[PDB]
C-alpha cells in the first residue's frame, strides 16, 4: 500500500 | 464529502460468523486505506480490534480478523459469542484524513428476543402551571436494543420538539430508553390525541392518550 | 500491559478552556504517535487529529485547527488535549488512542461538558395514569442527581433513564411499576437528589 504518514 | 457507511444494526446468535461492512462514498477502500476496527461497550470503553486492514491487536481474541470484501472493509467473527454484543466503528485512512463510519450495533444473543413495554405519561397539572407540557415514553424490557421512537399528535407525524434516548442496559441484561414531546400549554391545549409508537423487530407497539 | 489514564470529567462555561491529560503506561512513550478523537453525544467519532511523541509535530484535522491544540509531558508520558474558546458544541466525550495506523489502544475517556447555566435544582413532576408511576425530573445542572422510591423501600421494578441535555439543562425521568391493588391504595413517592445545588425534594405521585 501507500505509506501511513503517522507516527508507527 | 467523505461518507463512510457502516450497517446499523445486525442481531445473530452465538456460534455463527458474523460479517460487518465498511464502504466509503467516493471510492474503493483498498490497503491504502489502513482500515481500523473498534468495539465500544457501556459505558464508552473502546478497545482497538484491528488495525492497518487485518493486523490483529494483540490481545483481542483470535475469532477476530479483518479484510476487504469486493470495494469494502470488512469485519469477521468467526463464531460470535455474547460477549461481542457491542457497537463496532470503522475508521479509513482516506485522503490523509481518518473518517469514521456510524458504528454497527451488533446483538449477540444472551436470551430470548424481548418485545419492549411501553408506557406514555400525560403532562402533571403542576408543570402546566409553568405552560410547560412534557409527555414521557418510557420503554423497557426490550431485545435486542435497538428501537424507533414515532411521536404523532392527531395523527400528525411529530418533527419537531422530541428527544430520545439511547437505549440503555438493564440489569436484567434487556434495554431500556425514554422518549420526551416537549410543548408549550398553549400547543397541548390545542390538541386531543398522543401517541408513542415504539418499533421493535419489525413490529409496532403504541400507546396513547387524549387530553380530555 | 499498556493502557491510558485520562483526567476527570469537566463542566466549563463557554469561551474558557479546558485541558485534558493522558498518561500512558506500559510502552516506550517516544515511540508511538498520539490521536486524538471527539466523541458528540449520542454521534459517532471525529479525528481531531495526532501528535508526532518524538517531534512534537502536531497533525490536525481541518474541522478543529484554531481552538484545539496538543501538547506533550514526554518525561512523564503524558500527552494534552487543550480546547480554548469553549463552544456549548464542544460538549462531548474525548478520547486518547494510541498509533496505530490508526486507534489501537484508548483511554477511557473525558466527559467534558460546556454550558452556561448555573447550579439549578431540577423541577420534580409526577408522572401518572401493573400500574406504572414515575417522576420528571426537569431542568437540572450539572450532572447528578439520583433518584429513590419511598426513601430506598421500593426498589424492584425501578427504572431510571439516562438524562437528556436540552437547552443548557438536564432532565431525566425514572419510573416504578407497582401491583395495580397496591397503588394509589398507598402512598408511592419519588426522592431526589441534585448533590451539586445540595437539594433534595420528595414528590408524592397521586392519581391525575
Amino acid at each position: 500500500p501507500r505509506g501511513y504518514p503517522g507516527q508507527v | 464529502q467523505t461518507v463512510v457507511t457502516q450497517e446499523s444494526a445486525l442481531t445473530t446468535s452465538p456460534g455463527e460468523t458474523v460479517t460487518l461492512t465498511c464502504r466509503s462514498s467516493t471510492g474503493a477502500v483498498t490497503t491504502s486505506n489502513y482500515a481500523n476496527w473498534v468495539q465500544e461497550k457501556p459505558d464508552h470503553l473502546f478497545t482497538g480490534l484491528i488495525v492497518g486492514t487485518n493486523n490483529r491487536v494483540p490481545g483481542v481474541p483470535p475469532r477476530f480478523s479483518g479484510s476487504l470484501i469486493g470495494d469494502k472493509a470488512a469485519l469477521t467473527i468467526t463464531g460470535a459469542q455474547t460477549e461481542d454484543e457491542a457497537i463496532y466503528f470503522c475508521a479509513l485512512w482516506y485522503s490523509n484524513h481518518w473518517v469514521f463510519g456510524g458504528g454497527t450495533k451488533l446483538t449477540v444473543l444472551g436470551q430470548p428476543k424481548s418485545s419492549p413495554s411501553v408506557t406514555l405519561f400525560p403532562p402533571s397539572s403542576e408543570e402546566l402551571e409553568t405552560n410547560k407540557a412534557t409527555l414521557v415514553c418510557t420503554i423497557t424490557d426490550f431485545y435486542p436494543g435497538v428501537v424507533t421512537v414515532d411521536w404523532k399528535v392527531d395523527g400528525t407525524p411529530v418533527t419537531q420538539g422530541m428527544e430520545t434516548t439511547q437505549p440503555s442496559k438493564q440489569s436484567n441484561n434487556k434495554y431500556m430508553a425514554s422518549s420526551y414531546l416537549t410543548l408549550t400549554a398553549r400547543a397541548w391545549e390545542r390538541h386531543s390525541s398522543y401517541s408513542c409508537q415504539v418499533t421493535h423487530e419489525g413490529h409496532t407497539v403504541e400507546k396513547s392518550l387524549s387530553r380530555a | 500491559q499498556i493502557q491510558l489514564v485520562q483526567s476527570g470529567p469537566e463542566v466549563q462555561k463557554p469561551g474558557e478552556t479546558v485541558r485534558i491529560s493522558c498518561k500512558a503506561s506500559g510502552y516506550t512513550f517516544t515511540t508511538a504517535g498520539m490521536q486524538w478523537v471527539q466523541k458528540m453525544p449520542g454521534k459517532s467519532l471525529k479525528w481531531i487529529g495526532w501528535i508526532n511523541t518524538r517531534s512534537g509535530v502536531p497533525k490536525y484535522a481541518e474541522d478543529f485547527k484554531g481552538r484545539f491544540a496538543f501538547s506533550l509531558e514526554t518525561s512523564a508520558s503524558i500527552a494534552y488535549l487543550h480546547i480554548n474558546n469553549l463552544k456549548n458544541e464542544d460538549t462531548a466525550t474525548y478520547f486518547c488512542a494510541r498509533e496505530g495506523p490508526g486507534f489501537v489502544y484508548w483511554g477511557q475517556g473525558t466527559l467534558v461538558t460546556v454550558s452556561a447555566a448555573k447550579t439549578t435544582p431540577p423541577s420534580v413532576y409526577p408522572l401518572a395514569p401493573m400500574v406504572t408511576l414515575g417522576c420528571l425530573v426537569k431542568g437540572y445542572f450539572p450532572e447528578p442527581v439520583t433518584v429513590t422510591w419511598n426513601s430506598g423501600s421500593l426498589s424492584s421494578g425501578v427504572h431510571t433513564f439516562p438524562a437528556v441535555l436540552q437547552s443548557d439543562l438536564y432532565t431525566l425521568s425514572s419510573s416504578v411499576t407497582v401491583p395495580s391493588s397496591t397503588w394509589p391504595s398507598e402512598t408511592v413517592t419519588c426522592n431526589v437528589a441534585h448533590p451539586a445545588s445540595s437539594t433534595k425534594v420528595d414528590k408524592k405521585i397521586v392519581p391525575r
